[PDB]
DNA sequence: TTTTTTTTTTTTTTTT
DNA sequence: AAAAAAAAAAAAAAAA
């Protein structure tokens, strides 16, 4: 029918549930494993595909935004650029994933330059966030048009969720995770690997609390403990302020050395001015901002008839020098939202690294076995080069040459006999049928091996290349042995994971910025 | 010779997969129509002129031919006998079969030359159940339809048990079809429209005759295959009929005298029509062939109807007068059915009438003959304004997402977006004191948002505005919802518009099964298209269930459980049987393992139920876990679906099984490989165009899809229960978040569950 | 160069 | 105390 009646209840329910599930799964919340939203994941994938390496030259932000919008992200420009701007600026992320050139804003409230002015490049840590992507370590999902494919999750080496934090709003849910120090988070991961039945008290010993990019003070610790036990808690972030007293005269000045997280300095100065004008806060004679690009310095001159400590306490209570940070650790786990505590996040990351390393070893073992098969073909061919060239000359076309090569079993030379029998088993690919290969001192080439022998060039008949093939075969046998050793023992998998985590801690180690105090 | 017996046994093992449902007697008639279809395919080449079908008293069906004279056949495998006599090359030859096994040298001589092959096949009582004899009515109906469609082809029928007879021979063809359809009814004019013009290889035949029943009955065929759901030929037929009749009324001025504009479903009222088409390579929406989706057929039918129906109307003034009188009477009845109303000033070049600048208003001053399209933005507004009907359709583009009036205060409704909406509708909704819905300027308010997630959200916000602020407008049925497509998909000449991702999945399955033949054995006939389609549909349903079960159990184990034998409750009592079953399962899992997982089994002896349940250990990524298949899982319903699909897929692929897609061929070892190959071959020339809103659609594409009343697909918003609607709106759209979270989580769990 | 909405926690105003 | 209203963080829809 042209017109078919629909109830308002069913239409509203279907439309709003589609929107809510779409926002919750896709855009709002992050994934617990790689700690990235789909827009972040697609931006990083587009930059990696373009080749925005940290040591390569910069590229214009417009090119990256157009590449993301055209191929991967169907949701319009000027939000992708906002994501890139937030990822490129150090006062937002504890470890920036984008290396930007130009104006990307400031804590004073200046907006970033337009898309046409700035230039964009990957940070060095973002490469370790995408390590071994080409070794089929993660599942690739299709594009919106089906023309390309995007990773479902990144094979991260950094715990990006705990490290950089997150903040987003879904329809039903809303996530708010603070950033942490990478060294302490890696130490917590190593402690978990050492003892998987580790308590949250031990994880708190290794991870005392969050570490915001803006160095500050965290008043309490009950909020941190509640957040790391239940996944929710309230933290109070204080400003670094000192009532510096003049030696010559009794007048005093309050100098705010550092500011809380996600607090705009311009709005703070404006609000202090508003309170002074309305006389809600007394004792303030003057107000200035003397940030000389050497930190920040907000000078507040106290009057003679004012203690100064009381003025600073009143500024803490009323102004935005104290901010309540409500922790709400909601993230996607197995493609559904879930409130997760510290140990759940660490366990999820370690499971992700287990999966990534196992898939990487499977891919490398398959590649090594295939190359060993091809090298066996080349060695047997160069052992019997004279009858092979005679057969190829006698045949009329390459297809008949391939059929003749496959039909004739080939004698193993002395070099090939010593090479192949030293390898023994554990070098044939799994898919290879038992008919082919060495059988009673006579090789049986496949169609692929005959094709490879036909593709052999005359350069390989030189004396050096046969020794090169022998050495490469020995190296591949050793690599296959090491890969089988990793895939066999469950402890060697954790040895590899621990070595990778220790190397990541060594390369990107950093010191604490925020202080946890007792009050 | 040995290969033939393998094919006959393959057909006879699963006769329902090939011929159809044998229980209700459809298979016997399908066999008869297979033989008759072979005869008619012979007849289409201008050789045969007589097909004497018979129904002997011995429960046997002869299909005689007088034509020209002519693997493993499906028809002779099921039937317990054949009597093949071919009177070719001046000598009569004879062959005898028995369950497909010939017993002769297949070469005999006889007197008289003649032509044609007569085949008396005897259906086997073993394969078919509950229907032994043949219903004369079904064969008579289908043979008469074939006689109508294949004009100038005698089709005798002689029921020898009763002595009945028939002789279907109609040289008129489609005109005879219309006469047969209208013989019981009362046609309103004597002549019958008819043409049989062919163009570009698409032979088209159409006929028409109106009657007094005010019922629509349009039948359509494609290569003598009926289409229940119409298709492109039906759409082109309707478009051409409406265009020609509207142009005729405009030219002669009948409409001005009546002061009423006829539309679709008035011309089609009281209509009998047949639309026979002959495409060389037709394309259907499914293997049932209930809908033709061939893009080339609409244009041919449209052009030929547009020429020849107008030509017929010019040369038949009396019948045109009678049909136009009927259409005028129907239009007058429709006009009388409407609610009272008054004319409204419309925005125009001379007079703007104090309406918004963004309103692209229409020319019709009468509400109930005008429409308003509420679109999402200015680019969508431009795309909709470029393609529309200026007489009827007005456009009022919004600006992104609008206020949530549920959360917002009444005084917060001072936004430019909502004031612009209120001015155009002119219900005076602001204040709830001047709100008079009788002064509504359009009696059709169409929420034509984009076809994506945020379009759905904006649709919900608009529905909140219309339900909360203008509740009587929703009650009276003025609010409509358009359904623009999200995807356009093209394979060379073929083109289709797809609304949802579920429709995209169905379309992908349809291409995968398009022209695909699956052979269980190397020497055996292909499966029926409908049987393979049902197999693939059930397979995808079980795969979706297994994906839902991915957290509880590994996907590999559940996928392997399809091919293993079933484990009933009685099996759980025996220690040995469960051990053998789980050992076979784990060995099969270990053999086909492409990753590092290592599968092991154990059996836990329950002292309460006195059973021996199995456990499936797995060591994946170095993590060891156990998955006991408890008593709940064995009778859980999920395992019932897995077992039913397993019973269907135990032995559908022997060692030498293969599939084909015309020229291309592929041997297969599992149904997964066949499905993957079919999908991969389907997506070769494919190209999907996703529309990120109406600004990416051309105005012609937007007009063809969801602005034309002929091809429109709308929905009227209605309120079944006021209380339930109020509760749902308050929960989903109110200030409190906890009921919204509970609703979302409950629906997520419901989706995860059954 | 500039502006309007959706969405959820959390705080601050302000008004009673 | 109470209750409502406003603003702000980040991904999305829209334009001027």
């Amino acid at each position: 029918r042209e017109i078919t009646p629909v109830n308002i209840e069913e239409e509203l329910k279907s439309s709003y549930l589609d929107y809510a599930m779409s926002v919750i799964v896709g855009r709002a919340l992050p994934d617990v494993r790689d700690g990235l939203k789909p827009v972040h994941r697609r931006v990083l994938y587009a930059m990696n595909v373009l080749g925005n390496d940290w040591n390569k030259a910069y590229k214009k932000s417009a090119r990256v935004v157009g590449d993301v919008i055209g191929k991967y992200h169907p949701h319009g420009d000027s939000a992708v650029y906002d994501t890139i701007v937030r990822m490129a600026q150090p006062f937002s992320l504890r470890y920036m994933l984008v290396d930007g050139q130009g104006n990307f804003g400031s804590i004073d409230g200046d907006s970033a330059a337009a898309m046409r002015f700035t230039e964009i490049r990957l940070a060095k840590i973002a490469h370790e966030l995408m390590a071994d992507l080409e070794k089929e370590t993660v599942d690739f999902v299709d594009n919106y048009d089906g023309t390309e494919k995007i990773p479902d999750v990144m094979p991260t080496k950094i715990p990006n969720l705990l490290v950089n934090g997150s903040s987003g709003i879904a329809v039903g849910m809303a996530t708010n995770i603070p950033p942490h120090n990478l060294t302490e988070v890696i130490n917590g991961c190593l402690a978990y690997i050492d003892d998987e039945d580790i308590s949250i008290e031990g994880l708190m010993e290794h991870i005392p609390g969050p570490d915001f990019p803006t160095a500050a003070i965290i008043n309490g610790r009950r909020g941190i403990e509640e957040a790391y036990r239940t996944g929710r808690g309230k933290v109070y972030i204080r400003a670094r302020a000192e009532v510096e007293v003049d030696a010559k005269t009794g007048r005093e000045t309050i100098i705010v050395h550092e500011i809380p997280y996600q607090v705009n300095k311009a709005r703070l100065i404006e609000k202090i001015a508003e309170l002074v004008k309305e006389k809600r806060v007394e004792g303030i004679s003057a107000l200035r901002d003397e940030s000389d690009k050497d930190g920040m310095r907000i000078v507040i001159e106290v009057k003679r008839d004012a203690v100064g400590e009381v003025v600073l306490n009143n500024l803490y209570s009323q102004t935005q020098l104290q901010v309540s940070f409500g922790i709400n650790m909601v993230a996607l786990h197995h493609g559904q939202p879930k409130i997760m505590n510290l140990k759940d996040i660490i366990a999820a990351f370690v499971r992700h690294r287990r999966e990534v390393v196992t898939r990487r070893t499977i891919f490398e073992l398959r590649k090594a076995r295939d190359r060993a098969h091809i090298l066996e073909a080349l060695a047997v061919a160069l052992a019997n080069i004279d009858p092979i060239i005679e057969l190829i000359r006698h045949a009329p076309t390459p297809a008949e040459a391939k059929t003749a090569l496959v039909a004739n079993p080939w004698q193993l030379g002395n070099v090939a006999a010593m090479l192949e029998r030293a390898g023994d088993d554990a070098a044939r690919p799994e898919w290879l049928e038992p008919e082919f290969g060495v059988r009673d001192g006579l090789y049986y080439l496949t169609e692929q091996q005959a094709q490879a022998i036909l593709d052999l060039r005359l350069q390989k008949l030189t004396g050096l290349e046969h020794e090169k093939l022998l050495d490469e075969y020995k190296e591949l046998l050793d690599q296959i042995a090491e890969l089988l050793r990793i895939l066999g023992s469950a402890d060697r998998l954790m040895e590899v994971i621990r070595e990778e985590l220790e190397l990541v801690r060594e390369q990107f180690g950093d010191k604490r910025r925020t202080e946890i105090t007792a009050n | 010779s040995i290969k033939v017996l393998k094919g006959l046994d393959a057909v006879r093992k699963r006769p329902g997969m090939y011929i159809g449902d044998t229980d209700d007697g459809t298979g016997l008639h399908h066999m008869v129509f297979e033989v008759v279809d072979n005869a008619i395919d012979e007849a289409l080449a201008g050789h045969c002129k007589e097909i004497i079908v018979t129904i002997h008293a011995d429960n046997s069906v002869s299909v005689q031919d007088d034509g020209r004279g002519i693997g493993v056949s499906v028809v002779n495998a099921l039937s317990q006998k054949l009597e093949l006599v071919i009177q070719r090359e001046g000598k009569i030859h004879r062959q005898i079969y028995e369950h497909g096994v010939p017993q002769a040298p297949l070469a005999v001589t006889g007197e008289t030359e003649k032509t044609g092959t007569m085949v008396r096949f005897w259906p086997s009582l073993e394969t078919f159940t509950n229907v032994t004899e043949f219903e004369y009515e079904i064969l008579a109906k289908r043979l008469r339809e074939l006689s109508f469609l294949n004009s100038g082809v005698s089709i005798r029928l002689r029921d020898k048990r009763d002595g009945k007879e028939d002789h279907f021979h109609y040289e008129g063809g489609i005109k005879a079809f219309v006469e047969y359809l209208n013989k019981n009814k009362t046609p309103i004019h004597p002549n019958i429209f008819y043409f049989s013009t062919e163009k570009d290889g698409i032979g088209v035949e159409v006929a028409l005759q109106w009657n007094d029943g005010f019922q629509e009955n349009i039948y359509c065929f494609t290569n003598n295959i009926p289409q229940r759901d119409g298709g492109t030929h039906l759409a082109g037929f309707r478009a051409a009929m409406t265009r020609t009749l509207n142009a005729y009324m405009d030219k002669e001025g009948y409409s001005k005298k009546a002061k009423v504009s006829a539309t679709g479903d008035d011309a089609r009222e009281g209509l009998i029509a047949v639309v026979s088409v002959k495409v060389p390579d037709p394309k259907f929406s499914s293997q049932t062939k209930d809908k033709l989706v061939s893009s080339e057929v609409k244009s041919a039918v449209e052009q030929q109807m547009n020429e020849l129906l107008a030509e017929y109307l010019l040369e038949n003034p009396t019948d045109a007068k009678i049909v136009v009188g009927k259409i005028i009477d129907a239009a007058r009845a429709r006009e009388a059915a409407r609610r009272a109303r008054e004319m409204t000033r419309r925005k125009g070049a001379l007079d703007l009438a104090g309406l918004p600048g963004k309103l692209a208003d229409c020319q019709e001053r009468d509400p109930a003959l005008s429409e308003l399209y509420l679109v999402e933005g200015d680019s969508a507004g431009g795309s909709a304004k470029q393609g529309r009907n200026r007489k009827n359709q007005a456009i009022l583009p919004l600006k992104g997402k609008i206020l949530n009036v549920e959360k917002a205060r009444f005084d917060k409704m001072l936004s430019s977006q909502e004031v612009a909406t209120l001015i155009t509708a002119l219900g005076c909704g602001i204040g709830r004191d001047e709100y008079n819905p009788d002064k509504l300027r359009y009696h059709s308010i169409i929420i034509m948002t984009d076809a994506d997630v945020d379009g759905s959200h904006i649709r919900t916000l608009l529905l909140t505005f219309f339900y909360r602020q203008m509740p009587e407008i929703v009650e009276r049925g003025h609010v409509y919802i358009a359904q623009p497509p999200l995807y356009k998909v093209k394979k060379g000449k073929q083109e289709q518009y797809i609304k949802d991702d579920e429709a995209m999945d169905q379309y992908q399955i349809s291409i995968a099964l398009d022209g695909a033949t699956l052979h269980t054995n190397a020497s055996a006939p292909a499966l029926a298209g409908e049987a393979l389609e049902k197999l693939v549909s059930e397979y995808n349903a079980t795969q979706k269930m297994i994906n839902r079960m991915e957290r509880r159990y590994p996907k590999a184990m559940l996928k392997e459980l399809i091919y293993q034998p079933t484990l009933t409750e009685a099996d759980l009592s025996d220690e040995q049987t469960v051990t053998r079953w789980v050992n076979a399962l784990v060995s099969e899992l270990n053999d086909k393992e492409q990753h590092g997982s290592q599968w092991k089994f154990d059996v836990h002896t329950n002292a309460e139920q006195n059973l021996f349940e199995p456990i499936v250990r797995v060591r994946t990524h170095g993590v060891d876990t156990d998955y006991p298949l408890d008593h709940e899982f064995i009778t859980g319903g999920e395992y019932r679906r897995i077992c039913t699909l397993g019973e269907k897929l135990r032995g559908l692929l022997e060692e030498d099984a293969f599939i084909e897609r015309g020229e291309r061929r592929q041997p297969v070892a599992s149904f997964e490989q066949a499905l993957d190959w079919l999908v991969k071959e389907s997506r070769r020339g494919l190209s999907i165009q996703r529309y990120k809103g109406l600004g990416e659609m051309n105005p012609e594409q937007l007009w063809e899809t969801t602005m034309d009343p002929e091809s429109r697909r709308m929905l009227r918003v209605t309120v079944k229960d006021a209380i339930a609607a109020d509760q749902l709106f308050t929960t989903l759209m109110g200030d409190a978040v906890e009921p919204r979270r509970a609703f979302i989580e409950e629906n997520a769990l419901k989706a995860a569950n059954i």
